[PDB]
């Protein structure tokens, strides 16, 4: 995290980015200065959605994991046929 | 991009256009066309070719700008029979023809039509539609993944306007039948959605019923010798997966093809798009598969279609058909701009609930995600709050799923071949077809011009290639449209030259003039539609 | 919100459409408060007084012949009144008329 | 394909579960595991108990 | 506010008008005295307006801020599109 | 023997042809869209059938 040090955008930026609910971007910029530019833009993209599959961290107490999504092997299929779930239900498992 | 291209093509557009061309004037009657006076008159020989003024000595398709050539008289096929000029073929003869044809097939409940023609009509139809259409871009594991929030969005908007969702795309339609339809939609919109698939397989089988069996030349089926909405050749106007190419590459292997998919000849389709190489700004002529879901994606493995020919024949009965009869010429065909839209749908503002508590439902308590705490300027929830629609926390997350699935951008794709066995002459072989689709593009309903929450055209751009799907008003929605492009478009369809031109399409004029002037109902009309798209080969 | 609670109070008590009286007040009905702040009934009032006059649109539209527009002006124009720009509104709001 | 059920050991003195939206249920997400009936019935969106 | 002394109306008057909710209108007057007058109106309704801005006060400690209303720069928009809030909530914070 | 209402082809929640397999004995009860569950399916008999 350190020393990088913090996006205050600026283009260098940094490309992990592991904040969440950010009122930064906007936020005051303001605007962006004096550098040439041209990418930032998938670097903010792929760092933010990295950001928030970080940001899940928890709510997987409350999973009920990933299934099987369609019928597929599942190395067996020799004494019992797959089915896989339609995630239709509320998963919370409380 | 697509962007240049189109801006290119306006800029040029501004001054090419010294007259009203020839082929728009379908408006004539029978004694106007007739009449010595009319110039086109001399030029209407023979009922299956139209005669026109082509540049010399130009191998088609050209450079950008046409080069200055001396005008000679080319022909061209009329592949179906409802392309014979209006004034010749009148609207009320093919409604007369449609009721013979829906004589004792399937029609629609009016409960059904009054909804989708609601749905079409809508102008303050959600963007959040949308977006999910074009993000999900019909992947069967990317559309069941989040299978809960679209059941939330299309019960929250149906039980407030009594209008049907998600009715756009055809592998939306067809999903949603087949996943959502055992009982977790309620039970008047399922009703709905398979009266209109049952509509589509009834076209088909009046497509199946008036034509005679058993006689395929050069490996090509009967079904495709006398019909267009049953040929392979003949493609969707938005495509999703790349399947319809490849039934297109081996069905034909005799009428000489040849694709255009943004400059060089040829496709790629390499699946399976990721962060780790998503590349929003790429130029090469590669096409996103998407990722089957029976079996593994690895790299040398070839690409398999996902889906029957079947699909692709309800593909194309769908949006040749249904979409034109009941739109009436209003909706428009669109590409998306991607790269403007996922940095959109990372910011979803789910709050963090507390263990050994239960999940809340209204949005009345501070812990909902579309309560006034969370609505922070510019992230998901405003968008979804501004369509009022409700939503919970896990159904805004299934995102993160969605999102190891992208798509990179939309791109043009022109293909082109020979006429079939039916009607193959040493100098019919030379008269090429050349018609347009769009890959990973939309159509919206009806356009809203005075929503100003969203700033027009930050997402979708109007590039229209079929004259079904042509759109006089959405051009607003592109970036420098004046007065003057406004009113040389009200009158041409603009059909962009990269994308095909009238004279040498499939689907012509007359038959845009049929769906666009003619006021009788929205069963005959379909079975109009369907009995124009007859081949008049012999 | 004012102008929401005004609306349904006005409409589940007498049966009848408020605000129908100034055409920039329809426009913004059926844009802004068309996507469920209101009951189902008023918004399809709306949309189908919105309907009807798009529908007079196109009928003007039909009964033109375009491409023939003399000394910058169009033909739908040149044959009809009410898509004639010299003449205007019997009220106007903003300045963009003149 | 038919002998795997997870339907729950209920306790004693305790009353049987209708709605799904309890963990006592057979066909709620507690006891909603890969390739048994439970996936079958619940595929079809139809409550059993 | 002082001093000056207070509107007794008159027409001086004191152009903040710095009170709520007044039942002094109307209220006697009764009537107003033997002056030249126009202007009163213009300054009376300046002075009201005024003190009902200021007469918010609280209520503010229900906001939920006033946001971007349509879409507007927001002054980066390169890595991220902007779109207002339509104001149909109920705004509380509780 | 079974006999069903209508085949669905796209329903991949399972695998195709796993408990039924078509095989039809009458005019009546002919089916071209049901030899999708036969393994061993090509285009050439499809459209022959």
């Amino acid at each position: 995290s350190n020393p990088t040090t913090f996006s205050v955008e600026a283009i260098a930026a940094y490309t992990p980015v592991a904040l969440i609910r950010l009122l930064n971007a906007s936020g005051p910029l303001q605007p962006g200065h004096r550098v040439d530019i041209a990418d930032a833009r998938s670097i903010y993209t792929v760092g933010a959605a990295a950001s928030a599959a970080r940001a899940r961290a928890n709510h997987n107490a409350n999973t009920i994991r990933r299934t099987a999504m369609f019928a597929e092997t599942d190395p067996m299929t020799w004494l019992r046929p797959t089915v896989g779930l339609r995630r239709t239900f509320n998963p919370r498992i409380i | 991009t697509l962007d240049v291209q189109m801006g290119r093509f306006m800029e040029t557009w501004a001054d090419m256009m010294p007259h009203h061309p020839h082929w728009v004037n379908e408006h004539l009657t029978i004694l106007q066309f007739i009449a010595p006076s009319n110039p086109r008159l001399r030029f209407e020989l023979n009922p299956a070719f139209d005669f026109f003024v082509a540049p010399g000595d130009v191998d088609l398709p050209g450079p950008q700008r046409p080069p200055e050539a001396m005008p000679t008289v080319n022909a061209t096929l009329r592949i179906i029979n409802g392309n014979i000029p209006v004034p010749l073929c009148p609207i009320s003869f093919r409604d007369c023809r449609g009721t013979q044809l829906g004589l004792g097939r399937h029609t629609m409940t009016p409960a059904t039509i009054k909804a989708v023609k609601d749905t079409f009509e809508d102008r303050a139809y959600p963007t959040i539609f949308y977006m999910l259409e074009a993000v999900i871009h019909g992947n069967e594991r990317n559309f069941c993944a989040l299978l809960r929030l679209l059941t939330q969005c299309i019960r929250g908007y149906w039980e407030q306007s009594h209008r049907v969702a998600f009715v756009n795309n055809f592998h939306m339609l067809m999903y949603i039948t087949t996943y959502l339809g055992n009982g977790e939609l309620p039970e008047v919109c399922i009703n709905i959605y398979r009266d209109l698939l049952q509509h589509v397989r009834a076209l088909r089988q009046t497509i199946t019923d008036f034509t005679i069996q058993g006689e395929g030349h050069n490996g090509e089926t009967s079904e495709a010798l006398n019909n267009i909405l049953t040929d392979d050749t003949f493609i969707a106007p938005i495509l999703w997966d790349c399947d319809a190419l490849i039934y297109r590459d081996e069905a034909a292997r005799d009428r000489l093809p040849a694709i255009r998919v943004s400059g060089r000849n040829g496709y790629q389709a390499l699946h399976f798009v990721d962060m780790a190489g998503h590349n929003f700004q790429r130029r090469d002529n590669v096409l996103i598969h998407g990722r089957p879901v029976r079996g593994d994606t690895g790299q040398a493995i070839p690409i398999t279609p996902h889906h029957d020919r079947e699909w692709g024949i309800l593909s194309k009965i769908y949006y040749y058909i249904v979409i034109p009869a009941f739109s009436r010429g209003s909706c428009c065909t669109m590409g998306v701009r991607y790269d403007r839209l996922y940095p959109a749908l990372q910011a979803v503002i789910v709050p963090e609930i507390p263990a050994d508590e239960e999940a809340p439902t209204t949005p009345e308590d501070p812990r909902h995600p579309l309560h006034a705490h969370q609505l922070v300027p510019n992230s998901l929830n405003v968008y979804f709050h501004n369509a009022h629609l409700t939503v919970d926390g896990d159904a805004l997350l299934t995102l993160q799923e969605l999102m190891g699935d992208m798509a990179e951008r939309t791109t043009a794709i022109l293909v082109s071949s020979a006429p079939d066995a039916g009607a193959a002459t040493a100098t019919t072989r030379n008269m090429r077809i050349y018609d347009g689709a769009l890959y990973h593009g939309l159509i919206m309903m009806a356009y809203q011009a005075y929503d100003e929450t969203i700033a027009t055209g930050t997402f979708f751009y109007p590039v229209p290639v079929n004259p079904l799907f042509a759109c006089p008003e959405h051009l607003a929605s592109l970036r420098g449209m004046t007065n003057a492009r406004r009113v040389l478009a009200k009158m041409v369809p603009p059909i962009p030259p990269f994308l095909g031109a009238n004279h040498h399409a499939t689907i012509r004029q007359p038959v845009a003039y049929h769906v666009t002037h003619s006021k009788s109902d929205f069963n005959t009309l379909t079975y109009s539609l369907l009995g124009g798209y007859f081949k008049f080969t012999p």
